[PDB]
């Protein structure tokens, strides 16, 4: 109850916080989706631009 | 009372610049009728 | 309060008849019942053994665990929604993605 | 005896919720999309009817599982049983 | 072993201030030594 | 019940003798709402957005940006603004540039009312980009 | 010395349950700077005091059977 | 008298079995997907983080983000070993108060040594509040740092006291039950009194919050 | 001689719950002075009622904590 | 006696917690009406509550301390 | 008994840092409500609740020090 | 005998600085709320801060002094 001594469950503690950060670790962010829509858009860009440059 | 009193300013010396902030954010359909109101023509003439 | 404890008892009235309706379901299982009473017992020996003590409050945490069964046929929508919600992107990725491809061609 | 345990969890995961998807799989994630949730059913009553999105039945077995293992430390301290059978 | 590699990036980050158990530890060892004093005096 | 609101720019007018049971106002000191029988007040306005809720299923989100709310005596409101736009005339993209430029003349500003009057700017700019 | 024991520990525990009529008074007594700003009056206005007014004396209800726990 | 409640003796044990499968076990409980769409049980554990980790981001705006990503598996853990245990017979790691001395100290003393290691000086220059007065310097720095040192203990101690606060209830109210062999009409008010504190109970995810953000307060106030 | 010992430090501790049985009479009183004010009660006016609810009983039942152990 | 003494020793000192079980319901009832009248939380106007409970129940357990370290 | 009195004196001594608990629940909640109608914080209206929470301190562990003056 | 009636009341006086703890947050407190509005600080705001800070504690010292009256 009031229980004592202590030797016990905080080494027993750490070894947990190898498990958490591997699972939650492999989550996924469903705002870096709308991130990799944006550089497409202005490489294709870039190059009809290189493509203009090909022209002009 | 604000930053705007305490400093020397009135209301309508308020009014005027958070007015003109939102003719500034309109796009280029809505700018005319912010260049319809303007009234900037009055003049100024006191005797000395 | 007077028009709220009717408000019970009319569902005193009505809880006394919907049991009453579900007994007519058991009356169904006159006959063709023989799952429960082969396991009826376990639970008969094994509450002749040990298993009373202070836990009326086993009950009541796996009470308001049965209420939350309820709110979970609409969490089908909201996992459900999740899950439709994350499909339209994708596809509005692959069109956008073959419209800007195909025109600069 | 580790590729023992190891195999419990992976049968006991893949059939009764919620067997994922990630093709080589594709197939064996609509598996689990009519699920075995009809035959985890039969053991309540019927009631716990809402578990074809949030499926109660996947989850609430592990967790019935876990009480009546710690059932079975509790009974030294709390015998109280006298010379007989209860009602 | 790779409950190492998978997390080794995060650990020399942050354990730099946040693997200071050492105050734990002796916040912890000086905690043994009077419960093991007060049941020798009993 | 048995209110009148009335809505008007120095140009137009969005509501003549028309209420519907609840006005949202952004006022100068605070905020409040309109229950159809408030306690009257006499209170001027800030920047910031009026949704008034009409009865007609939905609300009606307009954003004034100085004017005068007078509730009286009689269950009756008369809301008159200067500049009250709605939503979709406005452009959130300029509104995102027009922020950081007026902060960046804030320390370059050496007298105390000049100083004063760019205080003045930027709070209109910052509750012009949360409306939207 | 039991008669003696018992009272002293009842008395002193029903202390307590006067210590959430101050609250109470805040509850009941701030219904009034709302309803004079605004007249909308069986909305929820109302019934949040009734949120207020049983939860208040929830903690006032709470003590005494811990006094009765101890005349016993 | 009318209604005589009852009472019985019985010691209240806080036992110490086998704990090193107890803290394991709600690990177990949040599986992880290698696919791209997952299968409607994780898919609502993926959702529930992405909540809370957009309010320990929003606050900080740093180069001391990278702190955060540990902070949402600090409020998992703790989230569940406290809801666990409201089962019939199930045992709580955090009502002993013997880990929770090590989930402050680890954590408070890695908040002071991160200011330490960067600024060196206006860290705890921070104890500077204002455009400093003469009468009350030795007043101060006397007080403000006597309310530094109470924050590890203030922090751990407010965890372990009222999770086993809630704990007692349980039994208390529940064990009156047992012994009310009197007039049965109490019986079900001592029950239904029941039935709401163990809905109050899941406040024990609410204390949840109040450690892992007055953890946030304690570090983005000195970093 | 300390049995009326376990019932004095018992009933001097159950009345440090009295604060708490005001300090919650406090923010619901507090609550409709902000609501009536202001009409948007499923916003976050309504989630600060709670958390302030669960704060401030969370120091309200752990001084009961210190209660029983005096007892038991 | 040493014994008897302690456990009304450590019933007084429970009561230190009820300065701070009440003074953090007036500082979350006071951002209820700071939040209703201004909609600018995310800035100091909820940091500054936290803020205010972090040096408040700082004295909460302050006194239960002392009531510990006068039983054991 | 002269150490009993010892004990039981430094039991009420610390209830007077109670005090301190809910005076100060409010001076930090009267910085949320009179922030927001006026930001200008790094004036001296920060300045004056560091003077009120200090101030207001001085009298919290003055009433602490008593019961350390009173066992020793 | 004579130190245990001496012990005890020396402590059981000094709770009532408590009440002065609580009567002078309101001071720092509502001058936070009363400078707000109106900027006129080096005007009679402060002059009516000291006289208010500078009253209360003169209910709690009188019984202060009284309190040390008891022990000698």
């Amino acid at each position: 109850d009031t229980s004592t001594w202590f030797i016990t469950i905080t080494s027993m503690i750490m070894t947990l916080f190898i498990l958490f950060q591997l699972k939650i670790s492999n989550y996924s962010y469903p705002a870096s989706p709308e991130s990799i829509e944006l550089k497409t858009q202005k490489h294709s860009t870039p190059w009809e631009m290189k493509w203009t440059k090909i022209y002009l | 009372v604000a930053y705007w009193r305490q400093a020397g300013l009135s209301y309508i010396r308020y009014s005027q610049i958070c007015a003109k902030a939102v003719r500034d954010a309109l796009k280029a359909e809505f700018k005319a009728n912010a260049e319809k109101t303007s009234g900037s023509n009055v003049k100024i003439v006191k005797v000395k | 309060p007077p028009l709220p404890e009717h408000g019970g008892k009319v569902r005193l009235g009505l809880i006394p008849e919907e049991f009453f309706q579900f007994l007519y379901p058991k009356t169904g299982v006159t006959g063709p019942y023989v799952l429960g009473t082969g396991l009826i017992l376990y639970l008969l020996s094994k509450e002749i053994y040990v298993i009373t003590a202070e836990t009326f409050s086993a009950i009541s945490t796996i009470g308001v665990l049965v209420y939350i069964v309820k709110k979970y046929g609409a969490s089908i929508g909201a996992f459900a929604d999740k899950l439709n919600e994350q499909k339209i992107a994708q596809l509005e990725e692959v069109k956008q993605a073959s419209i800007k491809q195909i025109q600069d061609a | 005896a580790s590729v023992v345990p190891l195999k419990d969890r992976r049968l006991l995961e893949v059939k009764l919720g919620e067997l994922p998807s990630w093709i080589l799989m594709r197939d064996f994630t609509p598996s689990g999309i009519a699920g075995a949730f009809q035959r985890g059913y039969y053991r309540y009553y019927n009631k716990y009817v809402n578990v074809k999105k949030g499926s109660v039945a996947g989850l609430s077995m592990v967790l019935a599982a876990y009480v009546v293992f710690n059932y079975c430390r509790s009974y030294k301290e709390l015998k109280h049983e006298r010379l007989r059978k209860y009602h | 072993q790779f409950q190492f590699t998978g997390i080794k990036k995060y650990f020399n980050s942050y354990t730099l201030t946040g693997r200071m158990n050492c105050v734990l530890a002796t916040y912890g060892g000086i905690a043994l030594l009077v419960l093991y004093f007060k049941l020798r005096s009993k | 019940g048995q209110m009148s609101f009335t809505f008007a720019s120095p140009t137009q007018v969005f509501f003549n003798g028309a209420n519907v049971r609840q006005v949202d106002v952004p006022t100068q000191t605070g905020a409040f709402g309109i229950l159809a029988s408030h306690v009257p007040t006499l209170q001027v306005l800030r920047p910031g957005l009026v949704v008034v809720h009409a009865e007609d299923g939905t609300t009606s989100k307009y954003f004034v940006s100085s004017g005068s709310v007078t509730v009286n005596a009689d269950s009756s409101v008369q809301l008159l603004a200067e500049e009250a736009v709605t939503l979709d005339m406005l452009d959130p993209g300029v509104a995102k540039a027009n922020l950081e430029k007026a902060q960046s003349e804030l320390l370059g500003a050496a007298d105390e009312a000049s100083r004063a009057e760019i205080q003045i700017r930027i709070e209109a700019n910052e509750a012009l980009v949360k409306a939207l | 010395i039991d008669t003696a024991a018992k009272f002293i520990g009842a008395g002193a525990a029903t202390v307590g349950v006067a210590g959430s009529g101050a609250g109470i008074g805040t509850v009941f007594g701030s219904m009034i700077i709302g309803y004079a700003r605004n007249p909308s009056l069986k909305q929820q206005l109302f019934s949040y005091a009734i949120l207020g007014f049983a939860l208040s004396e929830a903690m006032g209800l709470f003590c005494l059977m811990v006094a009765f726990l101890i005349l016993f | 008298n009318e209604n005589l409640f009852a009472s019985f003796i019985a010691p209240t044990m806080m036992g110490l079995p086998i704990v090193t499968l107890i803290i394991m076990f709600p690990s177990l409980l949040f599986p992880t997907p290698k696919r791209l769409i997952n299968n409607r049980t994780i898919s609502i554990q993926q959702w529930l983080i992405q909540l809370t980790s957009k309010q320990m981001m929003a606050i900080h705006n740093q180069k001391g983000q990278t702190w955060s990503l540990m902070l949402m598996s600090l409020i998992m853990f703790i989230g569940s070993t406290n809801i666990l245990g409201l089962l019939p017979h199930s045992f709580t790691p955090t009502t002993q108060l013997s880990m929770n001395l090590g989930m402050a100290i680890p954590l408070w003393s890695a908040t002071v040594f991160t200011g330490f290691r960067y600024k060196t000086k206006t860290s705890l220059a921070h104890f500077l509040p204002q455009g400093t007065p003469a009468l009350l310097i030795p007043m101060l720095v006397i007080i403000e740092t006597i309310s530094l040192f109470i924050q590890p203990v203030a922090l751990a101690v407010r965890l372990t006291a009222n999770i086993t606060a809630g704990h007692l209830l349980i039994h208390l109210i529940g064990g009156a039950t047992l012994a009310l062999l009197n007039i049965n009409t109490m019986t079900a008010f001592i029950t239904f009194t029941i039935l709401i504190l163990l809905t109050i109970l899941e406040f024990a995810v609410a204390l949840i919050q109040a450690y892992v953000f007055t953890l946030l307060v304690s570090l983005y106030l000195h970093d």
